[PDB]
């Protein structure tokens, strides 16, 4: 996850259940990636409800 | 048998929560779980009396 960072600078990045410093110590499986477009203000509406 | 319920926590294991989340959030985890416990404590405490 180190070069997450060095790609782009984010916008939002809140992280949810886990804290976007610490993922780099636990161990799980089976991650899910999804990639999609929004137009800007209408990024918030991709949250948990 | 009260240990192993997440009493509407992340989970149940405290070093998972306290291995995988920020302070900010990890606080009113430790919060819940803690009176979650306590209340089962309680009612166990006045059972025996």
């Amino acid at each position: 996850y180190s070069v997450l960072y060095n790609f782009a600078p984010f916008f939002a990045f809140k992280c949810y259940g886990v804290s976007p410093t610490k993922l780099n110590d636990l161990c799980f499986t089976n991650v899910y990636a999804d990639s999609f477009v929004i137009r800007g203000n209408e990024v918030s509406q991709i949250a948990p409800g | 048998k009260q240990l192993s319920s997440k009493f509407g926590a992340i989970s149940s294991v405290l070093n998972d929560i306290l291995s995988r989340l920020d302070p900010p959030e990890a606080e009113v985890q430790i919060d819940r779980l803690i009176t979650g416990r306590l209340q089962s404590l309680q009612t166990y405490v006045t059972q025996q009396l």
